[PDB]
């Protein structure tokens, strides 16, 4: 009987008369309209006119971030409740969730070096810059469609922001498992400036693939770019009900991976892999499945592991783990004791620690479950990363990431980290091996004319005078 | 008691004549609000001695040595160091009521110098 | 009965045995070999070890470029020939092709230039450069596949190129069109060096849309990152048969106009717009169809257009212009006679100039044919000009495109030339909206550890030790 | 009777059996102890292990500017009554003049983005880089040398921090006027971390002009890079006085000016014009001395650049203008009252606005004294600006500053400022045509070895090969 | 009785009424006119409006080079013919030094990474480009004097061609030892075009230290930027002669070394050495001295390196070495004999090697001699290695400098090479720890206005109304 609003152009729907829908997130039922005919025309119809530059926009995002930063923010405050109640979130992970939103908004030099990085400077979105031989100047892509996964809040919030910096317009499909984190950021822009360009330019909405496709098409085609995050059926519907000509950007579904190497320094070891298994009840595609040990103490490190999986038990609890997943929990456990595995977990089923030998068969649930195998050297994890599947590379002594980035890169890695740092996609690095918003942006050329001669030739680029006298290889360098 | 008399009578002629025969001091006088009739010696506006350089300006008992404050530029009393300013009226080439360089005391009137400005 | 090769690794197939197709390009039969489950299993097999630094990637290329430079060099003369004969090109443009090959593989200042301007630095792909937080390094995809369009030749030529200084193994599939350019380039590359990482990285090959898709299902599998070339069928036959988690540039189909402001020197303007006209027979995306004349002296443009038409009649003749495609020319003639739109041709019907007003019906051949436009002001010409429909914006006085840029970039232009240099890609620009080979790298990232702290916090990422103490907002910026 | 401590090594220096100067800078005396041969041992022999990243120094400086942010920091209070004491600030201009020494000094990104602009990167301190064809290394000189000038403490912190940026040892003279600058940096680097490689890395101290050389000369030689500040025979002594091999970074006097081109908001034109008459008191290099209006209404301007004075009158006074200096002003206000100026003046002698036609005879205060002038066009203007002596060139309507940036530039502007702006060096500018810190940095170059080819020549460097075989011109491009 | 001619503007001077002085360069008399009032007039008159862009200077300076490819061409025969009769060049050395200034002169991509990767930008010298909160443009300072050296007549090319990319006016003192080189070089622009901008901007003359300090003094005056280029005192007549508020970069002589870790491959090792050695006559600055053997086969690569030396004795062979040079070579071997120093020489005297132990008594003549140590490690070459000292610190196994060039950058190396590129100065490195062309330009900086915010406040910068609500430190990060 709560109901969740529609938002389109900036502001929220009047949604009387609509159709609703409930979804049962947490045994606990939530309404969310279903989108007519007249909400398509209104998005077709929205055309922003954003004459901001990179300072505005960068200023506009703190200005919300700082609104977030207050713990009396009523939006920020329901936000959590429904983290708590719809997601089952424990209220310190929602707390948590709350204050990345205010993290990420509030750092702007980030946004500046997340501009520069990938486009190369933060004034090519705002002026003609002399790359070589040419001008270049990034435009937007504009309405800008966004289907988001529902396991990180934050992945939606930072596609959003990614989409935002380059001046395009969001239309955000939640969902079908957190339709109040793109909502809140949405209704906390209007809630900033409600005139604002950027405020105008968000459109939170929501459709199943169950229902009739003719709703959702018509909005897929006034996409211009699209980003999809979910899994593989999620990036199969993009992929298919996209017009051909329209680009998307894939984040598809990983598996990340930690590496202790010999740590003389157990304990920060122990905590880094600890955080990387327990933050966000493992749900994230950073987030650490499989642990190789190297060195000669595993069974140190096996204990040392287990105090800080039990500190996280109190500092960052579980989320509410329905009867079934429950039942996953203790059948894997007794499978994993059924073939020697030193299984170790917590009370009341809190995570999961299981040294099982390399290449074994191992059910992994995504609770909090932790496989750890001794391998003796880096060549035996080579063949367990894939890809387009290993994301996240996780070293623990860091200063290891240097003699084994290389084969790991060679192995299609994409990513190696420190382990207290899995969920930190720091500036200036890569998301999914590739720079995000060099896909939400138009690089559109003014190139110089004939009398600028290249850098090899030296001759005026008249094609008509030397076709006329019939002099081409001349000038070839 | 009639020297200063004296001093005021000539000077006053003096002030009188200068400014009916020289126009860029008549307008001096009247860039100060210092009009035809003015009764005493210190109403009577002042220029500095660095003008003599910049523009060709030409129309003791007979010169009101004077010791001014730098900011208001009205006298000070004896003792007390300031601002030369001299009012001679010996000239009729040119308005010789100036301001000097010269910082120092006057004591009743023999005027000491102490230092230049800078 | 001329048959063409099929090169998997470095070298040609042992086609003996496999099934043969004609094509019937020009009116000539060519025999293409049918590929089977060997060519396939061959395909799949190829690993090459590219270890080379990009230096030694240009100077290949250069070589390879100084190899096609000497006008006796067998395989150009060849493929001038076949140029000639299958394509129906004029000896002049076939040659001007065979040059161009030449002078973009020679010229190593673009393709370093190619390599700074997409991705940052030339050095990004061989060393891990400190971007901003991290260590960054562009890593190849492996295994590009490149399916080309058929008109220019030099599109497929430069795609290869892109992918070569990615570190790309390409799997060209040449168009049913023009199946001799990407066998001349590999075969070019192996008469350098057969042993080369370069050489053995080509696999050129052909198979239809209306073939069995077993095959070439099968090689779209192992793909890694597709580049498709064609027009509409083209690139929805890539979007259709291509793993879902695989990205795929797109290089739809264009169309290109031109603007002429108010030249005072109307005879290099009008020698621009002809050289646009006439490059390539009109039939590359670059090429300009529609002129739109500002100014008071229209038709003394059209006579000077007139002039420099008939030079390029000469100097770059036509193709060979198939029965229907002269019916076509006459026919359109008819229309637009019929309509009081100034007709003027040239001789063996060469080209063609049509003054009709603004927006008026007009049937457009792409033989040599050109409609141009009296608009007044540059605010007439936007509502022609589509976001990925409108390429090339040719602007005749380079002048006045400092004073357009803006409004045809808000508007969709992608590009703004000179009018003599629409065929040229100038270095340090994008192609459709478009830095290609940021999308033919995968940027692995290496972020370094929570003493690095960033430059908005000022504190060690110790996420861990502020959740025991419960420490968020306080550092919040 | 009040002592100035002299720092050495990161700590106060025992002064006890020192021999003492005073000063007398505003009616007050000052001891400042002279230093001897020891000392100059302490000097020679200090050598600090500086293996800090910029990450380090920029959080240390945060850190010592957030100490420096709080109102009740003794050192700030002591720092502040000193100012109003000794150098005659009033007390709005002391508490501004330690706001933006906080200010600067919490400027995170500021600092990165000085040595990003400046150097290229902000690892190129501590990190070999591919510039191209090399690997370059920015290392410290050392034991760089500061003398300062005395109008201007932020001058000298800029200078310090510039150092510190550049991991430099810094040897810091005091001004004869501000003495309390320096020291009150240091002592706050101390009592941040007196450990820390950069407080270890300051030694503030004074020598004077008219006293034996032989213990400045002893510190002078152990330079490796020097910075004056001073006017023109600071310049000349530091000149004199330094090893021939060693640079000098001179910032010279300068005279800087207004330009005003037709403001239609006069009042925020006119609030800026105060703004940069009044601050610092008129005696920054970067002060307004000389206003040149364009447009019609000049005697509008002029009275709202009246009512803005006397808003800074109260906002921002003066100091405290010894008797030669009130005797200046009186002086001088005559003298342009003798001259049909349309002298204004403040109460107290606060400012000065003389509207005198353009080349006129007017004697320059540097109290407050404003020259404004009636020009028509900027080609008026431009004989009055030299090449090393015209700094900032601010203009009040900042969008005619990008007609005017090029003669500008031309003649020798060095800066083109908004006139609320011109005690702001923003980030990514110049100091004098100057870089600063790119001449506080050795460029260390580790060249890649012949193998690796430049972009012209593509053969591998051998030059002993080819002086046997006597090949070399046909290599050349 | 071989009369050097005198240009000014851009062509030579009427010096038939002019005094002359002859100077005994290699026992051969030479003819330099003196400079007199009318000349020092001519100078000081000089105005040349320089408004092209980099990519036609580049494109000149090309033009001049293929100009100097030509082994026909007048200009550079009789330079070749000078540099053997004046300078006492063997022909080979001579044809060496005009085919380097041809390689220099034609390689564009040089010449644009140069400007690139010392200022930031090619293009920054003629556009104003976004560096961050400010628009930045490179302008020339102006009449660049440039006093030359005499030992390496690149050094001055080099240093001319920086002035000219930087648009500056070149007034070129000749060495007393090679006035030949740049007034070839003017002549050639000359030459190519008379009425370029480059070639009316160079004005070559000769003056001594011994003359009338009149003219020369008249002539400093009107400098904006100073080159010196000699030794010790060379450096100290351009720091005494210099107005103070102007610039000198200083090349002082330098005292490059080699390092010899543990070659597998030793011929080419050799081989490298000894080009270092015999090039230029061991008469540069990064010509190598001492020789720093690691390793257990010293004596294998002192054989080796004999066999390479006596292979430069005849490829490239010695100048033509004066009566006191012979006796310096004689006694020196004598000095080396009489202490076990395993001295071995050439015929001729061509060479000089000797094995002294480390840190022993060598005099060292620069002819071609070469003192080589067994050293066992890295910690004991660097006692050797100053701070502005040691130039070049060549490495041979050009992988060992991976681990030197930390200590060697730590103790003042400021290069490291491969050993057979110590004549290279290759681009995107730095010249003495500085790069030059950072120097000869004026960063002129145009500041973006109050409504621009920065990167951490967030606030429109209106320091007025703040200073009227008295906000500043809510405003401090």
């Amino acid at each position: 009987i709560k109901k969740i609003p529609m938002i389109i152009g900036g502001a929220e729907r009047d949604t009387s008369e609509h159709e609703y829908r409930e979804l049962t997130l947490n045994s606990y039922k939530v309404s969310i309209p279903i989108i007519n005919q007249d909400d398509v025309e209104a998005i077709k119809s929205q055309s922003v006119e954003n004459n901001l530059n990179i300072n505005q926009i960068v200023n506009f995002l703190y200005t919300v971030g700082q609104k977030w930063k207050s713990e009396n923010y009523s939006r920020r405050l329901t936000y959590i409740r429904d983290l708590v109640r719809f997601l089952g979130y424990s209220p310190e992970m929602a707390k948590l969730e709350a204050n990345w939103i205010s993290m990420i908004l509030s750092s702007k030099s980030a946004l500046y070096d997340i501009v520069e990085t990938e486009l190369g400077s933060r004034h090519i979105v705002d002026e003609w810059l002399p790359q070589g031989d040419c001008y270049v100047k990034a435009m937007p892509k504009g309405k800008s469609v966004h289907l988001l996964a529902g396991n990180v809040p934050l992945s939606g919030v930072t596609s959003i922001i990614r989409a935002i910096l380059t001046k395009n317009e969001c239309i955000i499909k939640t969902s079908s498992a957190d339709p109040f984190t793109a909502i809140a950021l949405a209704s906390s822009f209007i809630d900033t400036d409600e005139h604002h360009p950027i405020s105008r330019s968000m459109s939170v909405m929501y459709w199943s693939h169950n229902e009739d496709i003719a709703i959702p098409q018509q909005i897929m085609n006034c996409a211009d770019v699209v980003v999809s995050w979910g899994g593989y059926d999620a990036i199969k519907w993009a992929t298919e009900h996209t017009p051909v000509n329209v680009d998307i950007l894939k984040f598809g579904p990983k598996k990340s991976i930690a590496i202790v190497d010999n740590p003389v320094d157990i304990t920060a070891s122990a905590i880094g892999v600890a955080h990387d298994i327990c933050f966000y009840d493992q749900q994230a595609c950073f987030s650490t499945q499989d642990i190789y040990y190297i060195g000669d103490n595993i069974d140190a490190f096996f204990d040392e592991l287990v105090e800080q999986l039990n500190l996280y038990m109190d500092i960052l609890p579980k989320g509410d783990q329905t009867f079934d997943e429950k039942a996953s929990f203790s059948l894997i456990e007794k499978e994993c004791q059924f073939a020697k595995y030193k299984v170790e977990k917590g009370d009341n089923q809190s995570w999961l620690l299981v040294k099982s030998p390399l290449g074994s068969f191992g059910n992994q649930p995504l609770a909090r479950s932790a496989y750890i195998h001794h391998v003796s050297d880096i060549s035996e994890i080579t063949p367990y990363i894939e890809n387009r599947i290993t994301q996240t590379v996780t070293v623990t002594p860091w200063e290891s990431s240097f003699k084994y980035r290389d084969v790991l890169a060679s192995h299609g890695a994409e990513r190696i980290v420190e382990s207290g740092m899995n969920n930190i996609f720091r500036v200036g690095g890569a998301h999914d091996g590739m720079r995000p918003l060099q896909r939400l942006v138009k690089y559109i050329s003014h190139e110089r004319p004939y009398t600028y001669s290249t850098k090899d030739v030296a001759v005026k680029i008249e094609q008509t005078r030397y076709l006329e006298e019939d002099k081409f290889l001349v000038f070839v360098p | 008691d009639e020297q200063e008399r004296i001093k005021h009578k000539l000077i006053l002629e003096s002030f009188r004549y200068h400014y009916n025969n020289n126009e860029d001091y008549k307008s001096f006088c009247n860039t100060q609000g210092v009009d035809e009739n003015i009764s005493s010696l210190d109403d009577i506006p002042v220029f500095p001695t660095s003008m003599f350089k910049y523009a060709k300006i030409c129309t003791p008992p007979w010169v009101y040595a004077r010791a001014l404050d730098p900011v208001t530029l009205k006298p000070v009393e004896d003792g007390q160091e300031g601002l030369i300013s001299y009012m001679d009226a010996s000239s009729t080439s040119y308005p010789t009521f100036i301001v000097t360089d010269d910082i120092g005391i006057i004591h009743t009137t023999t005027i000491d110098i102490v230092r230049r400005l800078n």
